[PDB]
């Protein structure tokens, strides 16, 4: 969960 | 930074190597839903809830729910006039012994379906597994992928977990493997495919011209990868929805759907  | 379209076409004339990288907005021209950013769900969900190893090992089902509907949902959808142009500039330059490399963070194959056979995915895709158990990856495009998926992943809100045992998930294949597949796409918190890097990173040693298309080349992953080509005095040209180059440094920005611009830019 987060950005790539 | 500039938006004169004759003058990168004379950057665009002498280039012998060009490369591409494709962002979301790429994918977003054809409808293609991403499930990231505003308005983004799948039932309750965005991918950054779905697309985690610790979400596929509380629940394989409705992760693989989530990537059946995605891989389902392509049997409606086309490359766009940005992914042809790609395609085409490719296909025309290869025959003058001029190369063109797409690099892509989309995972719907769409530039494949194009026509464009140099590609670099590096969040891998839709349309391949990875055994969790063996390790290998496998190029899958059956509807379904198994038959236990067949008719779930619907996307409405209230639609319950089809809660599909593990064993009636996607199985490895291979001769005394059985594993469970995941989809063969990099998760939140996961690592890019080091070989895919070291291509990735070959390319834009070598690159006399860079495209950054449906993405900001401030922002990931074209901020990995634009800034080290812009350094070595290379053009870097920007081609998004943004009406402000969130940046300068890069040579040439022109602002609207990559469908629009691209034709004419890589004529
Ligand atoms: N989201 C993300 C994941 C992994 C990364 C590595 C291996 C390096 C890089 O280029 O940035 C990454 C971004
Ligand atoms: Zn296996």
């Amino acid at each position: 969960s987060l950005g790539k | 930074p500039s938006s004169s379209m004759a003058d990168f076409r004379k950057f665009f004339a002498k280039a012998k190597h060009i490369v591409i990288i494709s962002g979301a907005g790429v994918s977003a021209e054809s409808g293609v839903p991403t499930f990231r950013g505003a308005g983004g769900y799948w039932r309750k969900w965005q991918a950054q809830d779905l697309a985690t190893p610790l979400a596929f090992a509380h629940n394989p089902s409705r992760v693989w729910e989530f990537y059946h509907y995605r891989r389902e949902v392509m049997g409606s959808k086309e490359p766009n006039a940005g992914h042809r142009a790609i395609a085409e500039c490719e296909t025309r330059l290869g025959k003058q012994g001029r190369r063109v490399v797409v690099i892509t963070q989309n995972i719907d194959e769409l530039h494949r379906k194009a026509g464009t056979k140099n590609l670099l995915e590096i969040h891998g895709s839709l349309f391949k597994t990875r055994c969790t158990s063996c390790g290998v990856v496998a190029e899958n495009y059956k509807s379904p992928i198994c038959p236990a998926l067949s008719g779930k992943g619907a996307p409405e809100p209230g639609t319950q977990d089809a809660s599909i045992p593990v064993e009636k998930l996607p199985r490895c294949e291979e001769a005394g493997c059985g594993g469970l597949l995941r989809p063969h796409v990099v998760w939140f918190g996961e690592n890019l495919d080091p070989a895919i890097l070291e291509e990735v990173d070959r390319e834009l040693a070598h690159c006399d011209l860079c495209l950054v298309v449906g993405t900001s080349s401030v922002v990931y992953p074209a901020a990995m990868f634009a800034p080290q080509v812009a350094a070595r005095g290379v053009p870097v040209a920007e081609f998004n929805t943004e009406t402000t180059p969130a940046t300068n440094r890069f040579r040439f920005h022109f602002q609207g759907p990559c469908g629009t611009t691209l034709p004419e830019a890589l004529a």
